[PDB]
């Protein structure tokens, strides 16, 4: 099965999972705010977030790069590598 | 070789076990399947499950047409336990009647519970015929009419069970068993298997991952799970509308589910607080909870470990079905004052809260850490 | 054999047992028909100005052949309930404790080494 | 720690094992591993970080005992 | 007699239906000469723990092999901790209070490496065997 | 040649047939489980079945300190300090419970008993639980450790200084005084070295045991 990977649709599903999280609430959640500083999340907290991305798209995230992923915007750009979106 | 289960049923000393010995004995001559001695069948192997001890004799006979499995029980109390619990469910049945006795109100219960096991195809055999034989035959057709069968199309075969076993009468004993062999190959010889029914999942565990949502696990018995299906959870006066996101088997994603498999249903946009064990997973509008239910429950004898004192109406046991636990109240049907151990009869038991109960839903009644009854749902009221 | 007025060693992580004190713990009483106590037997202790029940776990006196023989008299402090006051047993305990008659399962649960 | 990567790797790897759980209550297993990584961490000296990491590493291996 | 055997899968499912709060089932290797399977389950109240323990033992006897030895429940007098030993399974019934203080799962998963063993240090006698204040 | 101590019987009024019976039984068991040549100083690791469990396997490593008993009931005792606890186990050789006996380090000490190791410093009895076997060429003299061991303070399990024990493997100079040594000498018994009827020669006896053993294989 081939899902249409619209950049806008990618954004929606990314923010969908973050509002599902207990620690962070949609009130202070934004597209441009980062997890660690802006959303005030620990490094261990991050690991769980990336796991949410892991099973959703079903492509493996190596531990070497998982570290540098500290922003939702970074993620929507990273998963754009999976299927190139231009728009 | 299609394989189905078929079991003998009738009054004591109607030559049920002799026929069971005979049907495997004739096949032994041809060498169809392994045969057991009559005396060996007399001694029934013990089966123990869910605090219920049962002496069930299982003999396997393979006819040329199709493969068959056969069940025998020493006692009536043993017979009822088998079919209510449905340890080995039977697609067909053989009703055996003696020439001297024929129908009897005790044998009525056998066919009365046969309505509840979802079997509507029966075979009648007459033994001990060594015009009076033909006199008893017409009542059997009428008897089957009373329960809801049409008596006319039912096969009634004259013979002698002992004659077949000893092989002394080829025209009587032998001709009978082949007729019985042909009758079963005529009535429901092919198994019934379909998954058209909406799926029911009793939730075994509630499992939550942040950034994934609640995963609920259950074993399939009906229906097929598909992704993106709008679904309903109901139980303990909690009913919410949601959608299936993912299905989990061997920690992998799969689109289609199968009966007899433990599947992990992934759900989104819900709280773990609300989702607990005791909930049931079905399609909406399919089923509804039933507070008051009619059911035939077998009350356990003192011998097995059931309570000595018989109970009166407004007794409060513990009801166990699927994954949910609740206590209930038993009102005894009129004309009866008390319900003694070792005797099975229909009740109207009323749950504390409306909880789902459908036809053929097996259950056990309990008092703390003791089992007093096992029953099957006959009607929802 | 641990009898009345015997010095014992408390082999626990319990505060009461491991606390520095001027007296070694003494066996007040043995809960057996005859006074001698072997392994698995319960005995009463005078420690730090209080009475406490204890389970004998290994001793210096030779026992049955294949059973181990320790170099100190080791006891575990227990409540009257049967709940051990301490959480961990550093020192090895004999495996024989398992089959003997009584409440030994909890003490086995908190032990690390079997000899 | 010994390595900032290694601890985040360990936290990852342990949670992956949690999915494969069969008998053990999976909600409790996750809760138990979370709180361990919280209260212990954020406050330790260099030498004891070598010990606490190893404690987790033998948990990963499960040679001495595996939770199922 | 014949049918279901005594093993984990049956035993755990048996527990779960009495609202076992948390279940930890631990595979123990043969070098640790105690049991095959260690089990910890929590409870709501003291009388709830008795309910479970007494059901499990009762059901055990039902499915028990003839030669399979009889078992004894431990610590009925005790408030918070109950234990039952089987042939190759060991079960511990506790309050959440006692789970917080015993940490049985930690002991058995990682033996010599647990935090509780670290705090306690072995005491050595001084050389030449002289104490000084 | 090396004959196991158990085979040579003690002086008794026991009829020879009783020993023949017991020897045959021992030899059968030896075929099933290999009994290694070990001495009192040597290090052994013994694997046994654990009856208190469901047939789980227990191994214990330690230094042999004494070897005694005759016939089937013949035994040896192994010592070791496990994580700050001294442990001694007496093992039967012909117990069916034992799975395997291996010689990890085969050596003799100065004296035939080492029960004084209880009174010796802890480290002399502390042996690593997991150590690699060290093996020597078959036609080599059995190596002797000439270690003498330092002691704890003088209250001991037994009075080792007394000449009846005849301990050669203790650093007496370190612990005792000269006056204590001369005090111990009051128990000397110098005639006992030359008591002729006190001696027990096993020459012909061992020869006949050899004859039986070579017949067995
Ligand atoms: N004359 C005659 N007697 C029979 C026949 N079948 C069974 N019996 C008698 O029934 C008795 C055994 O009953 P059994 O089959 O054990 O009873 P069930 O198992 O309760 O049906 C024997 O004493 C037989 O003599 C038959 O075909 N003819
Ligand atoms: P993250 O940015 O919240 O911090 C990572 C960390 C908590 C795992 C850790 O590197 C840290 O900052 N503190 C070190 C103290 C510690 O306990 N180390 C881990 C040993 S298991
Ligand atoms: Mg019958
Ligand atoms: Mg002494």
């Amino acid at each position: 099965d081939m899902p249409p990977l619209t950049l806008e649709g990618i954004q929606d599903r990314v923010l969908y999972v973050l509002k599902l999280y207990d620690k962070i609430d949609p009130e202070k959640l934004s597209v441009n705010s980062h997890f660690m500083k802006d959303l005030g999340l620990d490094s261990l907290d991050q690991v769980e977030i990336i796991m949410a991305m892991e099973d959703e798209f079903g492509f493996e995230i190596p531990d070497i790069d998982a570290e540098k992923l500290m922003c939702p915007q970074e993620i929507v750009d990273y998963i754009a590598d999976k299927k190139d979106v231009y728009e | 070789k299609p394989h189905v289960n078929v079991g003998t049923i009738g009054h004591v000393d109607h030559g049920k076990t002799t026929l069971t010995a005979a049907i495997t004995k004739i096949l032994a001559e041809g060498g169809g399947a392994k045969f057991k001695k009559y005396e060996e069948i007399d001694n029934a192997p013990e089966e123990r499950a869910r605090g219920i001890t049962i002496n069930a004799a299982h003999v396997e006979y393979s006819t040329a047409a199709r493969h068959y499995a056969h069940t025998d029980c020493p006692g009536h109390a043993d017979y009822v336990k088998n079919m209510i619990t449905g340890t080995a469910p039977l697609d067909g049945c053989i009703l055996v009647v003696a020439a001297n006795d024929g129908p009897m109100p005790q044998t009525r219960e056998h066919l009365l519970l046969a309505r509840q096991i979802g079997v509507e195809h029966v075979v009648v055999y007459v033994n001990k015929a060594d015009e009076m034989v033909e006199l008893v035959e017409l009542e059997i057709r009428e008897l089957l009419t009373e329960f809801g069968y049409k008596g006319e199309e039912t096969p009634v075969i004259v013979g002698s069970a002992l004659c077949a076993l000893e092989g002394r009468d080829p025209e009587l004993g032998l001709k009978s068993v082949q007729k019985l062999l042909d009758a079963v190959d005529t009535y429901i010889p092919v198994p019934a298997r379909d998954l058209e029914k909406p799926f029911l999942l009793p939730v075994e565990a509630v499992y939550s991952v942040p950034g994934r949502g609640t995963v609920v696990t259950g074993t399939l018995e009906r229906g097929i799970l598909k992704k993106g299906d709008e679904c309903e959870l109901l139980g303990h006066s909690k009913n919410i509308r949601t959608v299936v996101t993912g299905i989990e088997m061997f920690h992998k994603s799969l689109e289609r589910a199968e009966a007899g498999d433990n599947l992990g249903a992934l759900v989104r946009g819900l709280k773990r607080e609300d989702l607990r064990r005791g909930l049931v997973m079905v399609k909406p509008g399919s089923i509804k909870p039933h507070q008051k239910v009619e059911a035939q429950v077998y009350i356990l004898s003192k011998e097995e470990g059931g309570r000595h004192k018989p109970f009166v109406s407004h007794f409060m046991p513990v009801m166990f079905s699927l994954t949910w636990d609740m206590a209930c109240r038993i009102i005894l049907p009129p004309e009866k004052e008390l319900a003694m151990p070792g005797e099975d009869l229909k009740f109207n038991l009323i749950l504390r809260q409306p909880m789902i109960l459908e036809k053929g839903q097996r259950f056990t009644l309990r008092d703390g850490n003791r089992t007093i009854g096992t029953g099957l749902v006959t009607n929802t009221l | 054999a641990i009898q009345k007025m015997t010095r014992v060693r408390v082999v626990d992580n319990s505060a009461l047992g491991n606390s520095p004190y001027h007296r070694a713990p003494r066996c007040i009483h043995v809960y057996k028909k005859n006074g001698v106590g072997k392994v698995g037997d319960q005995i009463l202790l005078a420690i730090k100005g209080q009475k406490k029940k204890a389970l004998i776990v290994g001793h210096c006196m030779p026992g049955p052949r294949m059973t181990p023989r320790f170099d100190s008299n080791n006891v575990v402090l227990i409540e009257d309930n049967g709940n051990p006051v301490g959480t961990r047993i550093k020192t090895p305990i004999p495996t024989s404790l398992r089959k003997r008659e009584g409440e030994y399962s909890k003490v086995l649960a908190i032990a690390q080494n079997f000899v | 720690p010994w390595s900032r990567e290694a601890v985040l790797s360990l936290y990852r790897a342990l949670l992956r094992q949690g999915r494969q759980l069969r008998y053990t209550d999976r909600d409790f297993y996750f809760a138990s591993i979370r709180r361990e990584f919280r209260k212990n961490q954020k406050l330790e000296d260099a030498e004891a970080r070598e010990r606490q990491l190893e404690k987790g590493l033998v948990f990963l291996n499960g040679k001495l005992g595996r939770i199922i | 007699h014949t049918g279901p055997k005594f093993d984990i899968d049956m035993m755990v499912s048996l527990l779960r239906q009495e609202n076992a709060r948390d279940i930890c089932v631990i595979q123990v290797p043969p070098e640790m000469r105690y049991t095959d399977y260690f089990v910890i389950v929590s409870g709501t109240s003291t009388r709830h723990l008795h309910a479970m323990a007494f059901y499990v033992v009762k059901m055990y006897k039902h499915l028990k092999c003839k030669r399979d030895p009889h078992v004894k429940i431990e610590g009925k007098d005790t408030d918070d901790w109950l234990c039952v030993d089987f042939g190759s399974m060991v079960i511990h019934l506790m309050l959440p209070e006692t789970r917080e203080i015993y940490e049985l799962e930690k002991l058995w998963t990682l033996r010599s490496y647990d935090d509780q063993l670290a705090q306690i240090a072995p005491e050595t006698v001084p050389e030449d065997f002289i104490l000084g204040i | 040649r090396f004959l196991s101590p158990e085979f040579i019987p003690r002086r008794g009024r026991t009829d020879p047939l009783k020993f023949q019976i017991e020897r045959k039984d021992m030899l059968e068991r030896r075929k099933v489980l290999h009994i290694p040549e070990f001495y009192v100083g040597s290090i052994l690791r013994v694997t046994t079945a654990d009856p208190y469990a469901s047939g789980k396997i227990s191994q214990f490593l330690g230094i042999c300190i004494q070897r005694s008993g005759r016939g089937l009931g013949a035994t040896f005792i192994l010592r070791n300090v496990i994580e700050g606890q001294g442990v001694e186990i007496c093992f039967e050789l012909y117990n069916p419970r034992v799975q395997e006996i291996q010689v990890v380090k085969l050596e003799k000490r100065l004296d035939d008993s080492l029960l004084y190791l209880r009174d010796a410093l802890p480290e002399y009895s502390t042996f690593d639980v997991n150590m690699k076997p060290v093996v020597q060429e078959p036609n080599q003299k059995v190596p002797v450790n000439e270690l003498k061991v330092k002691m704890k303070p003088k209250p001991w399990s037994k009075r080792w200084e007394r000449p009846n024990f005849n301990i050669k493997g203790i650093r007496f100079d370190l612990c005792l005084t000269e006056q204590q040594m001369k005090e111990a000498q009051k128990w000397n018994q110098p005639w006992l070295e030359f008591d002729m009827m006190r001696e027990y020669d096993t020459s012909k006896i061992e020869a006949a045991i050899w004859k039986e053993i070579e017949a067995s294989k």
